[PDB]
């Protein structure tokens, strides 16, 4: 509070602005359909970025 | 033992408040102090008719900061002038510190209450008194023997003393522990209200003085351009409304713009016709 | 029967007329008070104001701002502030004596 | 007799109209008072 220092509300967890800005809130407009070649590269990156998160059971 | 009621009020007159505010601002960032003249009408009323400032001292705001000789000559000269009111209390400014009593303030208030049991220690904040709110509280004291034994500092007989809530900043600094906040009320008769109304009472002239015509056309063009843009926004919003079940709005801002356009145009037209009629060669 | 019903009828009409007059007068006074309150809300946006960075919104009307004075405060957002302009790390003006997101 | 009923129906109609008007005015005052309170 003002200067009595009384715990009066619980606020969400501290994340400093300089790092909270690095969240991608507005997703960019670039799709795999606009990537030529790099098919093998796309599959390899998906085997680490997508497959583990999607189905860790495997 | 008699106890001061919680319904007691400090009736500060209008010019007293004006002088207190002006002196408090004048001394910023220092702290100022002056003595308050008035009369204790009864137990439940303290009337502050007038307040006079005191010279700034290097001590600050203490009981050595009130010098005897200036106080005596000021009181005698005002009594000669036509203000033979006993000193009711003292006031000092806490610039931006809020309204409360520090240890030195409490010592000075004990010194003042030695003179008379009823004696307020109203303080004012000169910089927090921005247009609108005025930050000024009045505290008397709490006797130590009164508090230590168990009784409440003040007897309660009505809801007058509980209309306003104490602030945390005042409470931490000893409020309701060493002093109580006395409800403050401003004595303002009709005469002083009418006199102070002259501050913004424009004139008999501007009610007939036309605004600049070219400026009027420029303003009308600007507001009508904003009208066009806001109407495009409103049309787009309405086109969305049909594809919207109940689930800033251009309409509202459009309403404010139409209101300002209406009042400006109607006022200018009516004033132009009135100057045409009354301001005539005949 | 008929006459008593008729009496109650004009009594109800008179009561409704009195309520209408009262409502009209109260509407005028409420418009005046709303104008004064809007003036006060505009006046709180006066100068000077301390600049701060809007860290993160907590509620519809409160937020956490890091004032440039080197401290972080949990303050109240003014209602008239447009919300979608209130993005993280956006520079906002805070009231000098209350740090409210003005 | 018939005059009484004619006055009854006329007064009931005007009272209904004024009651709808009063409800509308009360709603307007309520929203304005809510704005002032906020």
């Amino acid at each position: 509070r003002n200067d009595s220092y009384t715990l009066h509300k619980i606020l969400p967890n501290k994340v400093d602005p300089l790092v909270s800005l690095m969240m991608v809130e507005k997703v960019p407009d670039s799709t795999y359909e606009m990537i030529g070649g790099l098919d093998k590269q796309i599959k390899e990156i998906k085997e680490v970025i997508e497959l583990p998160v999607k189905h860790p059971e495997l | 033992a008699p106890a001061v009621d919680t319904a007691e009020q400090v009736y500060i007159s209008s010019l007293a408040l004006l002088k207190m505010l002006k002196h408090g601002r004048a001394g910023v960032p220092m702290e100022v102090m002056g003595l308050m003249l008035g009369e204790f009408v009864d137990d439940y009323t303290v009337r502050v008719i007038d307040v006079f400032a005191m010279p700034q001292s290097g001590t600050g705001v203490s009981v050595e900061a009130v010098d005897p000789v200036f106080q005596a000559k000021m009181l005698d000269m005002l009594k000669q002038t036509g203000r033979p009111e006993m000193v009711v209390g003292w006031y000092h400014s806490h610039p931006g510190f809020g309204c409360w009593l520090s240890g030195v303030d409490i010592n000075t208030q004990q010194s003042f209450e030695a003179l008379s049991e009823r004696a307020v220690a109203v303080v004012v904040d000169p910089i927090q008194s921005v247009k609108g709110k005025v930050v000024i509280d009045a505290f008397r004291l709490i006797n130590a023997n009164m508090m230590v034994l168990g009784h409440e500092p003040r007897q309660t007989t009505s809801n007058l003393g509980h209309l306003n809530k104490p602030s945390i900043q005042a409470l931490i600094h000893g409020l309701n522990r060493h002093y109580y906040s006395i409800t403050i009320n401003y004595r303002k008769n009709e005469l002083e209200q009418k006199m102070l109304l002259n501050l913004h009472k424009k004139s008999w002239m501007e009610g007939l003085t036309l605004q600049d015509y070219s400026e009027h056309c420029k303003h009308n063009e600007s507001v009508v351009k904003e009208m066009l843009e806001l109407a495009k926004n409103y049309n787009k919003a309405v086109e969305e409304e049909d594809k919207m079940t109940p689930e800033q709005d251009p309409k509202r801002h459009l309403e404010e713009h139409v209101d300002v356009l209406m009042t400006s145009n109607i006022v200018q037209c009516l004033a132009a016709m009135l100057d045409t009629v009354v301001f005539k060669l005949i | 029967d008929l006459y008593s019903r008729y009496k109650k009828l004009q009594q109800e009409l008179e009561f409704l007329e009195v309520q209408e007059e009262y409502i009209k007068d109260e509407q005028k006074n409420l418009k005046k008070e709303f104008l004064h309150a809007q003036e006060e809300v505009k006046r709180i946006q006066s100068i000077p104001l301390v600049i701060g960075q809007f860290l993160e919104a907590v509620d519809q009307n409160t937020a956490i701002v890091g004032s440039t004075t080197g401290s972080n405060y949990y303050v109240r957002i003014l209602s008239t502030i447009d919300r979608e302009l209130l993005k993280p790390n956006a520079s906002v003006a805070l009231h000098k004596h209350s740090n409210a997101l003005v | 007799r018939q005059y009484y009923l004619s006055k009854i129906e006329e007064l009931q109609l005007i009272v209904n109209d004024k009651s709808q008007n009063l409800r509308r005015l009360q709603a307007q005052r309520n929203e304005l008072n809510a704005k002032v309170r906020l």
